[PDB]
RNA sequence: UCGGCAGGAGAGGUA
DNA sequence: GCGCATGCTGCTCTTCAAAGCCACGGCGACTGCCG
DNA sequence: CGGCAGTCGCCGTCTACCTCTCCAAGAGCAGCATGCGC
């Protein structure tokens, strides 16, 4: 959700003809998304052996 | 700038507004810029002014009176006439009677014109009339406007330096005095406020 | 909280000894009042 | 249509005889001074809303 | 109906104007929006013949804007990737107060 | 004689 | 073979958006609200 | 004007000890470095 807004408000401050799926598209979000709930997160916890 | 500590206003319950007898939503809403308020007021030149300036605003009301029934007689009159002169020569007269309709609106739009033009000038006079120290004003246009014609007399402003001003221009001993003698006489829930 | 007010306070100052409209001196009165506020006791009044 | 239909029940009579908002515009009104305060109730900004 | 004010974020007033502009026919208000201007004074100064010409906002952090208002009108200059809000109002915000003409003047003047 | 360090948050446990 | 022009990744700097979110008991002021 | 009752917001909820992991991000802006053309 929040790269597709961000997709949602570049859309419309580019040249058309120049857009392509690569240049909307922003990977940040996603992996700040899966880091932070893979490390501190209070589900995810410390295994026991 | 002068601010204003938190603990001594947002507290329970406010010592800031039982010191100035002022409503906590009062003091929120003159500290943090949404409201006016009248520091002080010079009352022997709203005494020894008054009824010339209730003088100047009945040549105002008179004025509006006038321009009113003098374009309402010329509305009537370019009424009268080409109505008189194309009373539906062709078609049905109901046509005639939507503009008499829409004539009996007009003459109603410039009365509810110098009506609205009244209420201002009337607002205006009632606010000048009944303006005490630590009365809270909302509206910029009203202000403006008092701060315009009136300008003089009157003295506010919003901000913590307009209860800086407030707080200076305080009196602990009347306002002590006062307070037990509204105890010393008193019932109800005003002794229970004093107390 | 002290990096914040000093630097509310640093553009109050600029902008008031620079001839502003009042909307704008008004609008960073407001601001630097909120940010001394937040200083003295975080959440008090409005959102931390 | 409502007193048709909850009839049945005593409730929903003296509900319905003391809402004086007879009116779906007049209604979305209502619950637009309630849900937005502040802002002026326009009755396309209720329908939406 | 008069010239009105949004607030940027620091350093960030040449992309409003920016995105404001392209966003004036990107999106569709072509006769809402008119005129977009950040306002600037050119700073004298120079390093011994070198100049800079600091670009020295008279209102560091604003964005005067010349612009009719109803409904879409705020919404535009409001979402703009930068603007912060539409500085200016009475407690509520529901009908932002426009700049005075005199000091409106005296600001484009300079 | 140079030279030389010790805050927050979350989770799981024992009496 | 030399001169011009255009993009490497470290470093620096600055903070409103906006959805996301959903115990319990005691007390005291207070505030619209009905009458 | 005058009671008034609901409402909301702000206080308080046992002591000592052990082990582990994680701590802003994005965008602009350098001072060079490598390719292409005559």
């Amino acid at each position: 959700s929040r790269m597709e807004r961000v997709v949602r408000e570049r859309m419309t401050t580019q040249d058309v003809e120049a857009i392509t799926p690569q240049t909307l598209i922003n990977i940040r979000p996603v992996v700040a998304a899966i880091k932070e709930f893979f490390g501190t997160s209070q589900l995810s916890q410390f295994m026991d052996q | 700038a002068p601010v204003t500590h938190i603990w001594y206003f947002k507290g329970v319950p406010s010592r800031l507004g039982y010191l100035l007898d002022l409503a906590p939503k009062d003091l929120e809403k003159i500290i943090y810029f949404a409201a006016y308020v009248i520091t002080s007021v010079d009352e022997e030149m709203r005494h020894n002014e008054l009824s010339t300036l209730e003088a100047e605003m009945a040549v105002e009301r008179k004025a509006v009176e006038d321009q009113r029934d003098g374009e309402l007689e010329a509305r009537a009159q370019k009424l009268e006439a080409d109505l008189a002169e194309l009373e539906a020569e062709g078609a049905k007269a109901d046509a005639r009677r939507k503009v008499r309709d829409g004539g009996e609106r007009e003459m109603r739009q410039i009365r509810d014109r110098a009506q609205r033009e009244l209420d201002r000038l009337e607002d205006i006079w009632s606010t000048f009339t009944k303006l005490a120290p630590k009365q809270l004003i909302v509206d910029e246009n009203l202000y403006r406007e008092l701060v315009d014609r009136y300008g003089e007399y009157f003295t506010g402003a919003m901000g913590a330096e307009s209860i800086q001003k407030l707080i200076e221009n305080f009196d602990i001993d009347a306002e002590a005095e006062s307070l037990r003698d509204v105890i010393r006489n008193g019932k109800g829930q005003k002794k229970l406020r004093a107390l | 909280l002290y990096r914040r007010v000093i630097n509310r306070n640093n553009r109050l100052k600029r902008l008031i000894d620079l001839g502003a409209p009042e909307i704008i001196v008004n609008n960073e009165k407001r601001m630097l009042q909120e940010s001394v506020d937040a200083l003295f006791d975080n959440g008090r009044r409005g959102r931390p | 249509q409502i007193v048709e239909r909850f009839g049945f029940s005593e409730i929903m009579r003296s509900t319905l005889e003391k809402d004086n908002t007879v009116g779906t515009d007049e209604a979305l009104l209502d619950i637009y001074r309630k849900l937005r305060p502040g802002e002026p109730p326009t009755k396309e900004s209720a329908q939406t809303l | 109906k008069n010239w009105y004010v949004v607030h940027t974020y620091s350093g960030y007033e040449n992309k409003v104007k920016a995105n404001l502009e392209k966003r004036v026919e990107s999106m569709g208000m072509q006769d809402k929006i008119f005129r977009v201007v950040v306002p600037e004074e050119e700073e004298t100064d120079i390093k011994n013949g070198k100049k800079k010409v600091v670009k020295k906002k008279v209102f560091p952090g604003y964005v005067l804007v010349e612009i009719v208002m109803t409904d879409d009108s705020w919404y535009v200059v409001r979402n703009t990737p930068g603007v912060t809000g539409f500085v200016g109002s009475a407690g509520s915000g529901s009908k932002p107060t426009p700049l005075l003409p005199g000091e409106a003047e005296t600001i484009l003047k300079r």
